[PDB]
């Protein structure tokens, strides 16, 4: 039980005495525990880096090597100390998710400017029979996020979902101009009633690269602490207007986000919003973006880097008043998914 | 009585008399002995008395002043739509009909998850606190040089009834905005007084 944590990147674990999470000093770690960390939270050929940090995470109890013995599992090697005999303690990269090209006036849901090309480099679309339906976002070359309501039935399997990546235009994603399909896991609890759990992760089987246009998204950490009316960067080619077909190009300006006592009150809606649905955009008159794209994502930017919190879903009528977007809640389960991409090797 | 320094913001200033600063105005502050005194409350709206305001229920020497001072159109009328809203089932709010040319309330039936015909109008909760003020008719101003305040706010959703869907009135807990205080402080009820001394 290891899980990453806050903005530094903290290795937690979990002890079943204390039954709580704790944090490992940089007492003689190695990248032969380190590289070999990935792949116990879903990352196999995969590794960034790795430094010691200042300890400001907030737990008592640490966790230090049992090097004194001979050749056992780094998952035995882990008692409870009270001190931190150096200080540092994990901080970790899995992957070479987070930067773009910082550039200026990216802004095209509707009265604005196109999205620029490698500014959004995590940005997919996703097809069936060379038609363009729904988005999503990359956390590893093998592995990507999309709603689960594209992949509902009766299209429920995978052999039918082709990724094409890269071009901002509607056209230029050619047969080949793409990888595709491998394996469709989904959160299993979607509803009709709720749409509770809207989630579900796709798998590729060929690895694409991080060349220009492909970059992995951040996917967050269990609990760090978002600021309830942050702002809020979504992306997609959605139809700006409601009963239209598409926009051409990508488009990707800003969002705010809504608390749940606002949605969930009796007004905007009421009662609807679980913990797994996040609320979105801004409770107004007709100043909202609408864009839809039922997985186009919701990308913040805390600290100073691109993070990603929702990924989309249903709605009501297309930006208009008192009705919000609302999302799903990607910070909820990022460990299910991580219990979901361990074994596929 | 402090919001009455020459300049200043606050209530009275903003929403019931805004003393200019710029003409040879001279203010005065003087009293009153309240033998024979009866305070007139009355209100200076049209659209109001057009919905059946009545009167205030203050004592004997209390000052209704006021706080927000919203301005609609001519052909506003704060009843919802008789004949849509028999479709809506949830959220469905009181109506009658309107006078003839006061165009009505904008209500919708849309949709939700599962329930097709759920009504949702405009001006909720109350113009005070809505939510999208760039959609209720009564849009908030603030009064000016020797205007009156143009009207209370109604709140949308008392007025009317179910059966009898008569002329559109309101109901006499719907009016916000108003507060009052009284004037009597030394067994005098003070009084401000204005003077403009032009050309
Ligand atoms: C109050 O009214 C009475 C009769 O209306 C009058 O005789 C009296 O002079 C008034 N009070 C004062 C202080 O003038
Ligand atoms: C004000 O007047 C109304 C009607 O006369 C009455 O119902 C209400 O109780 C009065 N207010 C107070 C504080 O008694």
């Amino acid at each position: 039980c290891v899980r990453l944590y806050g903005p530094n990147f903290i290795l937690q674990v979990y002890s079943s005495q204390r039954k709580s999470w704790h944090p490992v000093c940089q007492d003689d770690w190695n990248e032969n525990y380190g590289r070999a960390a990935c792949r116990d939270m879903g990352y196999k050929n995969n590794f960034y880096s790795s430094q010691g940090i200042v300890d400001d995470s907030g737990s008592t109890s640490f966790m230090k090597l049992n090097t004194s013995a001979g050749n056992v599992d780094i998952y035995k090697k882990l008692y409870h100390s009270d001190a931190c005999s150096s200080k540092a303690v994990v901080s970790l990269r899995c992957i070479a998710c987070g930067v773009n090209l910082n550039s200026s006036r990216q802004s095209q849901i509707v009265g604005g400017e196109s999205a620029l090309p490698g500014a959004w480099p995590w940005q997919v679309s996703l097809h069936v029979q060379n038609v363009h339906v729904c988005g999503g976002s990359i956390i590893t070359p093998e592995w990507i996020v999309t709603a689960a309501h594209c992949v509902e039935k009766p299209l429920n399997n995978p052999w039918h979902w082709t990724a094409f990546a890269g071009i901002l235009r509607q056209s230029f994603m050619f047969y080949g101009a793409g990888y595709q399909v491998e394996k469709v896991i989904s959160h299993p609890n979607y509803d009709s009633k709720t749409k509770n759990n809207d989630i579900a992760l796709m798998k590729l089987q060929k690895p694409l690269t991080f060349n220009d246009l492909v970059k992995p998204v951040c996917l967050p950490n269990p609990g760090m602490m978002l600021q309830p009316e942050q702002l809020c960067w979504i992306s997609g080619w959605g139809a700006t207007e409601e009963k239209g077909k598409t926009s051409e190009v990508l488009n990707a300006a800003k969002v705010l986000l809504i608390e749940t006592q606002r949605c969930n009150s009796r007004y905007v809606y009421d009662n609807l919003i679980t913990p797994a649905m996040i609320c979105a955009g801004f409770l107004q008159g007709n100043v909202d973006s609408c864009q839809g794209d039922s997985g186009g994502p919701l990308v913040t930017s805390k600290n100073n880097i691109w993070w990603l919190i929702g990924d989309t879903s249903w709605g009501s009528g297309c930006a208009k008043a008192y009705r919000p977007g609302v999302y799903g809640n990607v910070m909820v389960f990022t460990d299910w998914i991580y219990r979901q991409m361990r074994a596929d090797g | 009585r402090d919001d009455l320094q020459l300049g200043s913001s606050g209530f009275l200033q903003s929403s019931n008399y805004k003393i200019d600063i710029s003409s040879s105005s001279c203010q005065l502050y003087y009293s009153l002995p309240l033998v024979n005194v009866t305070i007139n409350n009355f209100n200076p709206s049209s659209w109001n008395r057009r919905y059946g305001f009545g009167s205030f229920n203050v004592s004997s020497y209390d000052v209704v002043y006021s706080d927000h001072c919203f301005s609609v159109n001519s052909d506003f009328c704060p009843c919802a739509d008789p004949s849509v809203v028999n479709s809506c089932v949830k959220s469905k709010p009181l109506s009658a009909i309107c006078p003839a040319g006061t165009k009505y309330r904008h209500c919708d039936l849309d949709t939700t998850l599962y329930v097709n015909n759920w009504c949702r109008c405009s001006c909720l909760p109350d113009p005070i606190s809505t939510y999208s003020p760039n959609t209720c008719p009564q849009k908030k101003v603030v009064v000016g040089i020797g205007e009156h305040c143009p009207g209370l706010g109604i709140n949308e959703e008392k007025c009317g009834t179910q059966l009898n869907h008569s002329s559109c009135s309101c109901s006499p807990d719907a009016f916000l905005g108003w507060s009052f205080d009284s004037c009597i402080s030394n067994n005098r009820c003070n009084i401000f007084s204005n003077f403009i001394f032009n050309g």
